[PDB]
């Protein structure tokens, strides 16, 4: 007898082919190499 | 009365120097605290109300 039911749906329309492209953020290795060793460093007392 | 009756000042220094450099470039690794609990309790007699 009672039915429970909701409001507020939210959901995307497209209505272009074009619109299924996004884009992301990559790291570009070909000039900014990821290091292997750190740096070394050595001191000395003054 | 030359420089060899400052022999014993001089290694007096060197020592304080050393103990000093020895500690500027020493590491600093700090410890865990551990062993905190309530174990103070005091005792004696009570006192007993007559009556």
């Amino acid at each position: 007898y009672v039915a429970v039911r909701i409001s507020r749906f939210q959901l995307e329309v497209l209505r272009d082919l074009h619109d299924l492209v996004r884009s992301r953020t990559y790291l570009d290795v070909s000039k900014s190499p990821l290091a292997t060793t750190p740096i070394r460093v050595v001191e000395y007392v003054r | 009365m030359a420089s060899t009756t400052r022999l014993v000042n001089d290694r007096k220094q060197l020592e304080q120097q050393v103990k000093d450099d020895a500690r500027i470039l020493a590491d600093a690794r700090g410890l865990n605290i551990t062993t905190v609990a309530n174990d103070s309790a005091t005792g004696g007699q009570a006192i007993r109300n007559v009556g």
